[PDB]
């Protein structure tokens, strides 16, 4: 296995058939996750899921987009319309 | 921050529906990815939003639940023809929702029209719980039998059905292996006893088998033979000639199910009977003994038996001494309800009282949820409860008696309730009871910061009394009121907080018609329903008291199902 830097890696055909897209060159490896995504490796993509989804859980829209770098993009409208019908509807 | 892909993987592993709605309001992306992937759609006031609404936001859902009329509907308060029709909304989704998996209703008119629709549009059709509904037969029961090929939940709890006939049951074809869990409670008619039992018997991931009145004790034991794997059984009648033989198949058939953990039924239970249950009761951890006359001592019998209940329902017959052991016995238990026999006398048939309840908040350390109606109450009781159980999460107190006072101080209750809303800080449920005057909805309105859902009987003095409730109860999304001299003043002074709550009911209270119309004015986002069965609200001075009014936030604006004696006030 060759990674994006040039580098090279020595497993064996256990470890590397987990990864369904190498199942060789690698020139695309939070970077966790699309490193999962990229190679097609289920259970780490479930467990790099998962820790993200954790990080939302309980959490305000604010601070979901605090802690991901995230801008509100909905004008205050919008964003009024959403939080009401999400509110008296489906809730 | 992740491709599309990533985050729709990231969403499957949020399911509740505030974490999924916080999640739809990050930016527009979220919205997008979350809409697409939303599984479960929660509609807990089915005229808030329209089936269209729905469907066009939400267009993957495979599972739905839908709640109709108000909680007052169960106390004969909301007159028949009212409204929450489902059918509206089986048609909508029938043409959408292709892939749909559960329908779960509650209180909502369900017809034999909707139960064939729902028949035939939905081929991955698995779970369907009909609670306290009503408006269809077996006929539509037949129907779900016949063709729901999938089916793996047919729960049927407190339904008003039309008993045509128990035939329905035997139109499950003898392919048909899916079910897992199975409530006929509340059917009279007899369903084909060897249909069930063959039913039962090529059904072997069936979890939850509750039967009706008419499945003869003396034919218990053959369907458990049947169904070793059971976690919960709700016997059919519990009454047979007292036998040896009789007795001692169903102990063994009932010793033979190791997974159960739940009992109820009992319908003419004879007490000869409870002990077959015995092997069984030291793992059981919900126990509805309700239908159960048996007296105090029969009830302590059993319940030494079982270490690990979390909940009990049983009627009054249990008397304080019962209260008193389960409090000894039961240190797990959760979840406590005492219902009355005999409410329509005034005059104690049972020697249960407050002390009943004292003891069992003292001795039951995870105590949280209470249901008890009894004759007679007292504040020092109240108290004794609040600071022995600041854990308390749900308090509902019956007094059989409206506005009986503390019956040794004969001082309301308001101190008492007080008491418990102080320091249970996380009581998200309260009914009340006895003589209360408007201090009781000041100590609410100051304390129950956490109360979601508020009942009121024949309580308070005034319009003050429902102003602190309003202005003060900050998580409020549910408030029932019957019988109380509570009027315009409360509603309109407080008006923009009905757009924080699901709805409001008030039903023998004194708001206007007047102030009913200026409500509606005012307020257009809400449905102001005046419930009136005299005519035209038109026909009486505005300030005539009306019936009842219902009001509810909505997205969808005015009702298209409205019944003769129903006026919405918007202009
Ligand atoms: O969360 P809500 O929409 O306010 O529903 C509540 C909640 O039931 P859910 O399990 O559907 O959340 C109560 O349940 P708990 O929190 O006490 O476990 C339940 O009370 P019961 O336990 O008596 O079923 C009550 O039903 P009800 O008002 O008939 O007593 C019901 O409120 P709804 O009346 O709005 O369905
Ligand atoms: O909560 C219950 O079901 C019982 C109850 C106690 N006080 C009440 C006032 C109004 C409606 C119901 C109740």
């Amino acid at each position: 296995l060759k990674s994006s830097d040039g580098e090279s890696f020595e497993v064996e055909e256990a470890v590397a058939l987990e990864s369904q897209t190498i199942a060789v060159p690698l020139p695309n490896v939070f970077e966790l996750i699309l490193a999962a995504n990229y190679l097609n490796i289920k259970n780490l993509l479930d467990l790099t899921c998962q820790t993200v989804a954790d990080m939302i859980k309980g959490k305000t829209p604010e601070e979901i987009r605090t802690t991901f770098n995230i801008k509100n993009d909905f004008t205050p409208e919008e964003e009024e319309e959403v939080r009401r019908e999400n509110q008296w509807a489906f809730e | 921050s992740f491709p599309e892909e990533v985050l729709e993987h990231v969403f499957s592993f949020i399911q509740l529906d505030k974490d999924r709605n916080s999640v739809s309001l990050v930016c527009k992306s979220w919205y997008e990815i979350e809409r697409w992937c939303r599984r479960k759609v929660f509609i807990g006031n089915c005229y808030a939003v329209s089936p269209a609404t729905v469907i066009r936001r939400f267009p993957k859902v495979r599972s739905v639940e839908l709640k109709g009329k108000p909680h007052f509907a169960d106390f004969n308060l909301v007159p028949d023809g009212w409204g929450g029709y489902v059918y509206p909304w089986i048609e909508a989704m029938s043409s959408s929702y292709t892939w749909l998996e559960e329908i779960r209703l509650k209180r909502m008119v369900v017809t034999d029209d909707c139960l064939e629709l729902i028949a035939k549009s939905f081929k991955n059709f698995k779970v369907l719980v009909l609670s306290s509904c009503e408006g269809f037969s077996t006929d539509g029961l037949a129907a779900i039998a016949a063709t729901c090929r999938n089916l793996k939940e047919l729960d049927l709890r407190e339904s008003d059905v039309d008993d045509v006939s128990g035939h329905w049951l035997s139109h499950f074809p003898d392919t048909y292996t899916s079910l897992v869990s199975l409530n006929i409670s509340c059917l009279a008619s007899e369903v084909s006893f060897s249909a069930l039992e063959r039913l039962v018997t090529r059904c072997p991931n069936l979890k939850s088998l509750k039967l009706n009145r008419a499945v003869p004790l003396e034919k218990l034991a053959t369907l458990l033979q049947r169904a070793p794997q059971l976690e919960e059984l709700g016997t059919g009648g519990y009454t047979a000639e007292v036998r040896p033989d009789v007795y001692s198949g169903l102990s063994v058939a009932l010793s033979g199910c190791k997974e159960l953990r739940c009992l109820s039924g009992f319908w003419d239970a004879v007490p000869a009977y409870l002990p077959a249950v015995y092997s069984v009761c030291s793992r059981l951890t919900t126990l509805n003994l309700s239908y159960a006359t048996v007296q105090s001592y029969d009830l302590v019998k059993l319940l030494c038996q079982c270490p690990k209940l979390q909940r009990l329902w049983v009627l009054d017959y249990i008397e304080d001494a019962g209260l008193e052991v389960l409090a000894s016995t039961c240190k797990d238990l959760r979840e406590l309800r005492v219902f009355p026999s005999e409410p329509f006398v005034m005059e104690p048939n049972v020697a249960l009282t407050e002390q009943g309840l004292v003891s069992v908040s003292m001795g039951c350390p995870k105590l949280e949820s209470v249901l008890y109606f009894c004759r007679q109450m007292t504040n020092a009781a109240l108290i004794t409860i609040a600071r022995n159980r600041p854990n308390m999460t749900r308090f509902r107190l019956c007094i059989i008696e409206p506005k009986a006072p503390d019956y040794l101080t004969l001082e309301p209750l308001d101190i008492g309730f007080g008491a418990i809303v102080e320091h249970c800080k996380d009581l998200r449920r309260l009914s009340l009871s006895g003589l209360l005057t408007d201090k009781v909805f000041e100590y609410i309105g100051t304390y129950a910061k956490k109360m979601e859902m508020l009942s009121v009987a024949f309580a308070g003095d005034s319009d003050l009394g429902m102003h602190h409730v309003l202005s003060g109860c900050d998580s409020l999304r549910k408030l029932e009121i019957r019988d109380c001299p509570f009027g315009d003043k409360a509603l309109l002074a407080n008006a923009s907080k009905l757009e924080t709550m699901r709805s409001l009911w008030m039903s023998s209270c004194s708001v206007s018609f007047g102030a009913c119309k200026l409500l509606g004015q005012k307020m257009p986002k809400l449905n102001v329903e005046v419930i009136d069965e005299r005519g035209a609200p038109d026909s009486r001075p505005e300030s005539c008291p009306v019936e009842r009014v219902f009001i509810y936030r909505t997205v969808a604006g005015p009702r298209f199902d409205m019944p003769g004696f129903v006026w919405n006030m918007d202009q």
